[PDB]
Formats: structure tokens, C-alpha cells, sequence
């Protein structure tokens, strides 16, 4: 759902992410490959090494498709409405892959904001993030 | 819990800063407040009803503190963690009826909170080796619910 | 999101199951509690033996909530709207609890429906139930 | 696996009648139409766009079958079942890398399966006892991820 406490919360925590909003995104899926490595059979074509510029790529397009989806909260079904089928449909990614993902993009926020990430705001992003990965296993339900 | 040698030493050098104190809470009071389910096992605990009333709560301090001495006290018992948990588990199981899905996210709040307080030496590689940790403890007191 | 193939399986498998709707409604219960005891512990005031006129009432209320919902399902967030915040707010269930329920109420369609829990409208009703089951613990996100 | 007597007995006369041939793949199937991600490990089996391709398919009910082997032998080794399921545990795991998350839903659907061809004999207290049984199994694969 998202009270306008949380979206508020989200759009100020993201705000302080900024221009580090695509370093992160790469620094979230490292964490999720090296703690959950079952997900990485989703990227055989993938150079899943410490340095690897493609998970550097997808982590700019990752954290692109937040910010569009912060940027149009109140309406997050339409927006990622495509990304939907192609991890839905075309991928076919486990659910669950989603709630691990959501874990260590907070783990990775959280390392990095220590002023904002306050249980208040903890709590929003895991509802914002919740909400991101309703959407994107709608093509499911 | 196998855990690399160097796993090990991450997993090591990192725990032993944690303030074991204000950790404990820190962690338990987060639950409550990101997953408010959680608080209908902690109703005596007094006002839980904002964020800052729960992290203001002394008893959540000082459970959460304990709570931190059953990790500290896995921490070191990897070997075994089921037998150490053995207690625990039934307590959680057979008495209090928790949701074994809880205590992985227990167990994932509070690697947010080490994540919150080291920031950038909270690298990666330490986090898969904590990760291998709160899923090893997550197991231990889900033991007896076979 | 339901497909209109969906809804209307869903609206078939219902209506087959009729008056005895209510009843269905109070096995998948017994089901749940004998399966899954830690979901008990919400039921104190309930005498969960058996033969219980509780449990027996309670699964007529469950059984009217559902088709409150199929019957309104192209917009179910605004008619369970009120049974969320009691079971979000008020009653705080543990979300995983109704993964559980969500369960046992197919179990208890599939063992009294064979000609009609095809594995097509099995799927219909899992999304079903689903959508169901987000919606109210849609006070959580 | 503990199992009172009276929930062996339950477990045990139901299942000596499953069409150990057809139910196999009845869940297997069911699994990849109603879990749609599930499919990713069976690309190879063929069309699995419809469900009645799905059900049709020769590769799958080939498939449920060997999977129901399993079960059956667990169902008559629950004394040790990570044992028994030592070898399919690594499999799954360090090799398909199958989310454990999907060995509840398997054997979930499994219990409907069986709830769909003894109808009213599949009680509640029987459909608990099975429950008892599809965790069991499920836990024992899930083994190899510590
Ligand atoms: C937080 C939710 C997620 C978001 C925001 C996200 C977003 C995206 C975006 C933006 C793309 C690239 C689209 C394009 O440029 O064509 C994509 C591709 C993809 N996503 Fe995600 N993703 C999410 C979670 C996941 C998860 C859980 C996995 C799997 C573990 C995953 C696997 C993939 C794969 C395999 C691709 C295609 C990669 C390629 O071929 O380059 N994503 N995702
Ligand atoms: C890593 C997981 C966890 C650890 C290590 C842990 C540890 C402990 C310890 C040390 C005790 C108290 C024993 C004593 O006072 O002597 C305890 C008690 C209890 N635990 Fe946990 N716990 C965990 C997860 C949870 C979760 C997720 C919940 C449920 C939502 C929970 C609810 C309780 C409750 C309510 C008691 C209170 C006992 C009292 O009234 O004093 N714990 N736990
Ligand atoms: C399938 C989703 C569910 C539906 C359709 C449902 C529906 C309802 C309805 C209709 C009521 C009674 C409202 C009234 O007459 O005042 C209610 C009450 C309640 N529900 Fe559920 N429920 C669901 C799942 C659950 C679950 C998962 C639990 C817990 C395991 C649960 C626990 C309760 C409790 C404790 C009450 C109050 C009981 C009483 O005091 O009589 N419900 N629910
Ligand atoms: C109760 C749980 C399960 C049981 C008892 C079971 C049992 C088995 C058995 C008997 C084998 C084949 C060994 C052989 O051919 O000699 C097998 C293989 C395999 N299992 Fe499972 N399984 C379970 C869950 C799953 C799940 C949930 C998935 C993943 C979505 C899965 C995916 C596979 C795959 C793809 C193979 C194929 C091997 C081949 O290509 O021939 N299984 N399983």
C-alpha cells in the first residue's frame, strides 16, 4: 500500500542515494550472488567477478528501474508494467530470488547511509521494495 | 556451517567490535518495528506502538541482548549448532509456536544492523560469511519443529 | 493480477461449490490447525477439538469473506479493505500464516471437487487465493 | 520424523494404493503450471507453454515418476532421511542449484494431488500426518546448503 509516511521516507532516503543510485545497484547483486549463490544460475553469461563491468552495467539498470519506480510510486504497476513480463514471463525468476535481492539492496543502503537508514525508514524501503517485487511476480498471480 | 578459514576470520575480526550491548536491541527492536507481526510475542513488553517507543523500550534492550548472547554463543559451537540451540529451539517451537520464517528474518535484520554499523568493512565476502551464519543459527531452533 | 482466464475458473470452481461453502470453509481450518499447530496460537479462545461450533462458525465466516471476493474481484483491495487492517492491524497475523490457509483451502477443494481442480483452475485458484492473501496483509507494505 | 504410531498407520495405508505410475507426474506437472519459474529446470522436457502440453508431455510424467521413487523411499526410511537424501541434496543444490523454497511447494502440491484422488478419505488429520511428511523430505534435499 504505502502511507505517504513511507513514500516520503523512500523518496528522502533515495534522494541521498544520487548519483551513487547505480554504484549501489551494482554493489547489491554482489552481495546477493556471494550470500545466495543459487541465484546465480540466472547469469551464466555473466562474468560474476569482483570487477565485472556487466555486473556493474545491469547494477546501473537496476537502479534505474527503482528511481522510475520512485518516481512514480503511486502508480508502480504501470510503470514497470514491461519489466514485469520479462522477468515473469521470459525469465521466469523464482519469487523468492525477489525477497533475497530486496535483503542486500537494504544491506547495501545501509552501509552506506548510516545518517538516514533509521528503523522508521528501514522499515519503508523493506515496504517500498516489497511493493517492487509484488509488481514484478504480478505476471504470476 | 562449514565456513572457509577465511570466511572464518571475517566472520571472526568483524564480531569481536560488535557492541554486544546496544547490537542486541538494535536488532530485535527493528523486527518489531519492519515486521509488526512479530510484536504480538512481545505485547508485555509495554508500548510498542511507534518506532521510537519500541527502540526507547527497555525491554527490548535487554532481551535483544540476550538474544545476541545465544549468536555470540553459536558463533563459537558452529560444530554443533543444533545441540547448542537444542533448549532454545523447543522453547521458540513447542512453546512459544514461532513461525520458523521469523527467525531468518531476525537473523536478516541483524545483518543489517552489522552492515549499519560497519558500513564499508561490511564487504561483500563478510556478508555471504555472516549470511552462511544467520541461516546456520535460522536452522538450529527450527529443529524441533520435525 | 488475474487474466480473465483466471477469474472466470475461479468463478467456476466456486459456484460449484455452493451451499456447502460454508463447510469447506471449516474443514480447511481443522486442516490448517492439525497441519500447521503454530497457527493455534491464535486461536486461543477457540475450543479447536473436532467437532468445534466455533471453528464450524468461523469457516462460515471465512467461506462468506472469499466470495465476498470472488463476487467483487475485479477490485478486491476496496472490499477486504476493512478485513485487512483486522487481521494487519488489530490481529497482527504473521503474513506466512496465510500461505498456510491459502493451502489447506485447496486441499480442501481438490478433496471434495475432482472433476473441476483441473490443473488449470488449480493454478486459477492458487492466484486466487494469492491476491486474496496480499491484499490483506497489504497493511503491511 | 517422529510420526505416532496412529500417523504411520495413516501415512502408510493411504499411500499403498497411490497409482505410484500416474500420481508422480500428476505433481510434477501441476508444479510447473502453477509455479510457472519452476519450468526454468525443464526447458529440455519439451512444450510446457499450455497445461495440457504440460500434462501430455512423456518426458515429465517420466519424471514424477522417478520423483515419487524418492518419496517412497524416504516414506520407509524417515528414521534417516538426509541420509537417504544425501546424494539428490548435493544434486539440487551445488549442481541445479534449486531454491529449497520449491521442495515445500513440490511436496505441496503433492499434497494436493492426494487430496484430488482419495477425496474424502484424505482427512485432516491424514493430510497433517503427510504434512509431517513433505517437510521432512523437503528438509532432508534442502541439507547440502549449509
Ligand atoms: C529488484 C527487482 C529487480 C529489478 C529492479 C530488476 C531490473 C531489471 C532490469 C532493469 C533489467 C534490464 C532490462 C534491459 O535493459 O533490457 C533486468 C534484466 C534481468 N534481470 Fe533483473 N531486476 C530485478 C530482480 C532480478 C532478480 C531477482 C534476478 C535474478 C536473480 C534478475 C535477473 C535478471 C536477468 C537474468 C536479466 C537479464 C540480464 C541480461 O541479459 O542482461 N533480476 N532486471
Ligand atoms: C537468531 C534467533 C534468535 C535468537 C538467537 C533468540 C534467542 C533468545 C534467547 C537467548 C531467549 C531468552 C532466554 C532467557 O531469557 O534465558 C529468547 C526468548 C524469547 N525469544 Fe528468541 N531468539 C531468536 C529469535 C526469536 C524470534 C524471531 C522471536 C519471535 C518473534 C523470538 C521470541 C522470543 C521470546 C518472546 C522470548 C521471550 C522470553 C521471555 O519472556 O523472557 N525470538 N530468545
Ligand atoms: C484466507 C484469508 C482469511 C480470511 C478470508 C479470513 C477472514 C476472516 C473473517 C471473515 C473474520 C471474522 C470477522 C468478523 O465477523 O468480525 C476473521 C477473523 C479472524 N481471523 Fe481470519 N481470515 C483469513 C486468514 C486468517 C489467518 C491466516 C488467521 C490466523 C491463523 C486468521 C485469524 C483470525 C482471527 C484470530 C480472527 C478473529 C477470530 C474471532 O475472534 O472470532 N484468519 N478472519
Ligand atoms: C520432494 C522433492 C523432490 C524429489 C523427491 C525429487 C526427486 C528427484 C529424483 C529421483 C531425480 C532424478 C534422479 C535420476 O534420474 O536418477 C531428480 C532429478 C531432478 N530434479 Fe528433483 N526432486 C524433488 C524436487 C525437485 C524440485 C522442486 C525441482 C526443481 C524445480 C527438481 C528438479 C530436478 C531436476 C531438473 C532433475 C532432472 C535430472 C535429469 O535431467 O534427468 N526436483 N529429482
Amino acid at each position: 500500500v504505502l502511507s505517504p509516511a513511507d513514500k516520503t521516507n523512500v523518496k528522502a532516503a533515495w534522494g541521498k542515494v544520487g548519483a551513487h543510485a547505480g554504484e549501489y545497484g551494482a554493489e547489491a547483486l554482489e552481495r546477493m550472488f556471494l550470500s545466495f549463490p543459487t541465484t546465480k544460475t540466472y547469469f551464466p553469461h555473466f562474468d560474476l567477478s569482483h570487477g565485472s563491468a556487466q555486473v556493474k552495467g545491469h547494477g546501473k539498470k537496476v537502479a534505474d528501474a527503482l528511481t522510475n519506480a520512485v518516481a512514480h510510486v503511486d502508480d508502480m504497476p504501470n510503470a514497470l508494467s514491461a519489466l514485469s513480463d520479462l522477468h515473469a514471463h521470459k525469465l521466469r525468476v523464482d519469487p523468492v530470488n525477489f525477497k533475497l535481492l530486496s535483503h542486500c539492496l537494504l544491506v547495501t543502503l545501509a552501509a552506506h547511509l548510516p545518517a538516514e537508514f533509521t528503523p522508521a525508514v528501514h522499515a519503508s524501503l523493506d515496504k517500498f521494495l516489497a511493493s517492487v517485487s509484488t509488481v514484478l511476480t504480478s505476471k504470476y498471480r | 556451517v562449514h565456513l572457509t578459514p577465511e570466511e572464518k576470520s571475517a566472520v571472526t575480526a568483524l564480531w569481536g567490535k560488535v557492541n554486544v550491548d546496544e547490537v542486541g536491541g538494535e536488532a530485535l527492536g527493528r523486527l518489531l518495528v519492519v515486521y509488526p507481526w512479530t510484536q504480538r510475542f512481545f505485547e508485555s513488553f509495554g508500548d510498542l506502538s511507534t518506532p521510537d517507543a519500541v527502540m526507547g523500550n527497555p525491554k527490548v534492550k535487554a532481551h535483544g541482548k540476550k538474544v545476541l548472547g545465544a549468536f555470540s554463543d553459536g558463533l563459537a559451537h558452529l560444530d554443533n549448532l543444533k545441540g547448542t540451540f537444542a533448549t532454545l529451539s523447543e522453547l521458540h517451537c513447542d512453546k512459544l509456536h514461532v513461525d520458523p520464517e521469523n527467525f531468518r528474518l531476525l537473523g536478516n535484520v541483524l545483518v543489517c544492523v552489522l552492515a549499519h554499523h560497519f558500513g564499508k568493512e561490511f564487504t561483500p565476502p563478510v556478508q555471504a560469511a555472516y549470511q552462511k551464519v544467520v541461516a546456520g543459527v535460522a536452522n538450529a531452533l527450527a529443529h524441533k519443529y520435525h
